[PDB]
RNA sequence: AAUAUAUUAAUGUAUUGAUAACCCUUUGAACUUAAGCAUAUCAUUAAAAGGAGGAAAAGAAACUAACUAGGAUUUCUUUAGUAGCAGCGAGUGAACAAGAAAUAACCCUCCAUUGUAAUCCUUAAUUGGAGUUGUAAAUGGUUUAUUCUAUUAAUUAUUAUAGAGAAUAUAUUCGUUAUUAAUAGAAUAGAAUAAUGUACUUGAGUAGAGCUGCUUGGUAGUGCAGUUUGA
């Protein structure tokens, strides 16, 4: 989630997942910021509030 | 649920004593208090009274006292301060 | 003795001789600036026990405020937001103003520390308050265990974080159930650990 | 050890889970939390739950627990609080003394109506006993005493 | 919502601040290695002080017993000591309490008679490090639960008994 | 150089900048929830500004209770999603008692023996000052022994206090294991050297009232502040 994209909208034959911004290389124009983008975050991330131990 | 329970009370007896003790954190001095008593009735004589004592006094000289017990709870808070405070003005009046 | 003629002298503050006197310090208070050094303290008595000692490198000064509540600055009265908060004029400030006396002196001399402060007279317009400041580097104070406190690390800039006698009081500690905040240090220590839940081992 | 399969693993390869075609699953149909009451909601709380709405009583700012505390235990369970040893040595032996209990001594405050077990007299100490309580205890032979 | 179910009370913030105990194992082995780092620079002297013996306050409470804070110095002066030397002992002193009663002082000036009839006193700390003697862990003198107890009585005080 | 102090325009002393976690003050929103929305909630939050330390803040009752009574501060369990607050709607929300971790209390403010400022800074120097509108501050680091921490350097079988692991080829090494040395720092104890008079202080433009605004579960102040008045 480090960057700062944003969706474009509709009207211009392309899909509405955010695009990233900006310019100059190959990577500004490519999806961001969903479980289906490349270099994107996994939907439901893991996390240490899971229970560790049980109780007998 | 508590008023039937306290109409039927018994208190476990135990021994009292009384003991005063050895070092006490407020030891009252008799010579500090007598200083301090006897060198206010001497600064009230050089200096005068407050702008709002002196009208109570010329109230009570007119035995408005009725009147001057209103005068005085407006300025001050309680009402002990006021009879407090009539007993010492009715003396210089 | 005679530390109790004076100090019964200086409390009565309406009588003839005080009006007398408090009348020709303010003439002479106008004259001057903001800030400006006096050599001995106006009530004698009272700045005794607040810790004074007649010793080098125990200076004092007298500041002034301007005795009323400040106004918010916006542009036209427009706060860009919702009717509950558009109040402008009837705040008042969250420190008292013997607090902000020393947070004016102490800003423009870095080089002390400061004690305490009092009240010394008004006018229609401002209000009068004078400032014990103590030199930390003078080698006189440096040496008696009297005032060997005031050299440490965690004593620069008491007035900043309010640890002063003046701006302690309104942060509202004591014993009791009627301080039922601030039962931990501060106002934001208590609240912080009375929201976060326990998340322990086994559960 | 025992173990049950999830149902998500049966639901792979459906189109929707279980959850319809015509009426999908969105995000909050109806509102958040216990909304809507008085209006969309009401037959809902008139079913399951009546008395949610409205004032009743008087209110006492600050309920002391403490002081309002009571423990009650029947009458008939007053033999079972003679400890295992000496509760047998009146049972064979010593079939004439007399036992004294004193109900603070174990943690219960109140004594309420039942039936004792055996037919001996006892001596009972707590705070207010019932009426069933003064009456069952005394058909014995007993004798009830208000305690501090 | 369309079953019976109770109304449901769970706050909006109860999962953004939270605080973890993943440290608690880790702490427990620290606890109990400065307490026993403790223990050999005052070698022949034990581990915790002496406590005197209280009530406890509300009627919830009121038939039990427990150790209290400190002791008022008008039961050192039944047993003898002064306060600046019994600092110096292992003794805690309290000055803000108020004595009450008979019972509750001649229990105190008792127990300090068993707390002096114990300990001894070396000449320098020389002498003290070369003797060895065990050295006491745990609380001193503690108090401990008591047992219920009933009494026996004969046929004939029941309808005169108090 | 700037803002200030000390000595005689010159000289000495102190502050200024960096932070992206924890701590103490100031200022302070809206998206959102209520199936709309304006009091309410998000929130004593995010952003923004000021100030310090390895921790900071707090701390020795103008308390809690109604018992046969407890005893400075801090943290954990529990009381408790309770008493209560609120278009009494959505929602929010404490404390005593009880079981533990850790424990420690002290100093100024009078008239301190007036048969004597006995004090304090600075100078190689009663040298120059400060101070009676009231200053008062005992001193020796030598040596011996023990324990702990950090960093460097050295020796380790081929039976094994060494079968943790790496590297080469298809029986050998570094290490592990177990021992010493050097330097720096800290603590405890002994021996020796230095040193011991007199001390009856209790907190004012404060506490509290009238009007006004914010805050809290506090309900007709729980706490704070401006103005007038003020024991
Ligand atoms: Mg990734
Ligand atoms: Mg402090
Ligand atoms: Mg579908
Ligand atoms: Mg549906
Ligand atoms: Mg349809
Ligand atoms: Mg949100
Ligand atoms: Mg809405
Ligand atoms: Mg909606
Ligand atoms: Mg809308
Ligand atoms: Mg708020
Ligand atoms: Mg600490
Ligand atoms: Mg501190
Ligand atoms: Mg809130
Ligand atoms: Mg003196
Ligand atoms: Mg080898
Ligand atoms: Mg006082």
């Amino acid at each position: 989630m480090q960057h700062s994209a944003v969706s474009w909208g509709t009207g211009r034959a392309i899909a509405r997942c955010p695009r990233i911004g900006g310019g100059g290389s190959r990577r500004s124009g490519q999806g961001a910021f969903a479980n289906f983008c490349r270099k994107g975050r996994m939907a439901h991330p893991t996390t240490t509030m899971r229970r560790w131990c049980r109780k007998i | 649920m508590r008023r039937g329970l306290k109409k039927t009370q018994v208190h476990h007896q135990v021994t009292k004593i009384d003991i005063p003790k050895i070092m006490p954190k407020y030891k009252k001095n008799s010579k500090r208090i007598e200083e301090k008593k006897f060198a206010r009735s001497l600064v009230r004589e050089i200096s005068g009274y407050a702008p709002y004592e002196s009208k109570a006094i010329s109230i009570l000289k007119l035995k408005d006292i009725a009147r001057a017990t209103i005068f005085l709870k407006r300025r001050l808070g309680s009402n002990k301060r006021t009879q407090k405070k009539i007993k010492e003005l009715q003396i210089a009046a | 003795a005679a530390a109790d003629y004076i100090r019964e002298i200086q409390k009565a503050k309406q009588s003839d001789i005080m009006r007398y006197l408090l009348r020709l310090r303010v003439c002479e208070y106008r004259q001057r600036g903001e800030v400006f050094r006096v050599e001995r303290p106006t009530f004698l008595q009272r700045a005794r026990t607040l810790g004074y000692r007649n010793k080098e490198g125990v200076l004092c000064y007298i500041a002034r405020v301007k005795k009323g509540n400040r106004k918010r600055e916006y542009n036209n009265g427009n706060t860009r937001g919702k009717c509950k908060n558009a109040r402008i004029h009837q705040i008042t400030p969250a420190v008292r103003h013997q607090a902000t006396a020393e947070q004016i002196v102490g800003k423009r001399h870095p080089n002390l520390r400061v004690l305490n402060s009092y009240w010394v007279n008004q006018d229609l317009v401002y209000k009068y308050f004078e400032v014990i400041m103590v030199d930390p580097f003078h080698n006189a104070i440096r040496n008696d265990p009297k005032l060997n406190w005031i050299c440490k690390g965690v004593m620069k800039h008491r007035e900043c974080r309010g640890l002063t006698s003046a701006s302690k009081k309104s942060r509202g500690l004591g014993h009791g159930i009627k301080y039922n905040n601030t039962i931990g240090g501060s106002v934001r220590a208590c609240w912080k650990r009375n929201v976060t839940t326990s998340l322990r081992r086994f559960r | 050890m025992l173990k049950h399969v999830k149902k998500t693993r049966k639901l792979r390869g459906h189109v929707s889970h279980g959850h319809g075609r015509v009426g999908k699953h969105r995000k909050h149909s109806g509102g958040r939390g216990i909304c809507g009451g008085l209006k969309h909601m009401k037959t809902w709380f008139q079913k399951y739950h009546p008395d949610y709405f409205g004032k009743r009583g008087h209110r006492i700012y600050h309920r002391k627990k403490n002081d309002e505390w009571a423990r009650w235990i029947s009458a008939a369970k007053l033999w079972s609080l003679i400890p295992k040893e000496t509760r047998y040595e009146l049972i064979d032996k010593q079939q004439e003394g007399v036992p004294v209990i004193n109900c603070r001594d174990f943690g219960y405050h109140v004594v309420v109506g039942g039936e004792l077990s055996l037919d001996r007299p006892v001596v009972v100490k707590a705070r207010k006993f019932t009426e069933d309580a003064k009456e069952q205890i005394e058909k014995v032979g007993g004798k009830w005493i208000i305690c501090p | 919502m369309k079953n019976n179910h109770i109304l449901p009370n769970n706050h909006r913030n109860a999962m953004k601040r939270v605080k973890e105990w993943h440290n608690q194992p880790s702490r427990a082995q620290r606890r109990a290695k400065t307490r026993s780092s403790k223990a050999k620079v005052l070698y022949p002297a034990p581990l915790k002080k002496l406590c005197p013996i209280v009530r406890c306050p509300t009627i919830r409470y009121n038939k039990k017993q427990r150790l209290g804070k400190g002791f008022t110095p008008e039961e050192l002066k039944e047993a003898g000591l002064e306060v600046n030397y019994a600092r110096r002992i292992g003794i805690r002193v309290d000055n803000r309490r108020r004595n009450m009663n008979k019972e509750t002082l001649d229990l105190n000036a008792q127990r300090l008679k068993e707390y002096l009839s114990k300990i001894t006193i070396f000449k320098n700390g020389k002498e003290a490090k070369e003797s060895g003697v065990k050295q006491h862990l745990g609380r001193i003198m503690p108090v401990h639960k008591m047992t219920p107890k009933v009494e026996i009585i004969k046929k004939a005080e029941v309808a005169s008994y108090e």
